[PDB]
């Protein structure tokens, strides 16, 4: 049980990895909403 | 003729120190600031507008 926990251990490395993939995917998805709203706020002031 | 209010007279030194006085309002200060003021507008909207 011990080696299966040591077996566990590696699949909650790859649960991590995968929990920095979707916070990844989440954090670049609001990161490129966020820029973009922000860049057509900035260009709707500067035409303003 | 009448009330005695003469048309025009001649010259008289001190009318002429307000005819040396009198002069056209200078516009030149003003009108170099509008020119330095349009042309830097112009010089940033050159790069101002987004690609």
């Amino acid at each position: 049980h011990q080696l299966n926990e040591i077996r566990k251990k590696y699949t909650m490395r790859k649960s991590t990895i995968e929990t920095l993939r979707e916070k990844l995917d989440q954090l670049k998805r609001e990161a490129r909403k966020d820029v973009s709203q922000k860049i057509k706020d900035i260009d709707d002031q500067i035409q303003q | 003729n009448d009330n005695p209010i003469p048309k025009s007279v001649p010259l008289h030194p001190k009318s002429g120190k307000y005819f040396h006085n009198l002069h056209a309002r200078d516009l030149s200060n003003i009108y170099q600031q509008c020119y330095k003021q349009i042309d830097e507008t112009i010089n940033q909207l050159v790069d101002s507008t987004s690609p």
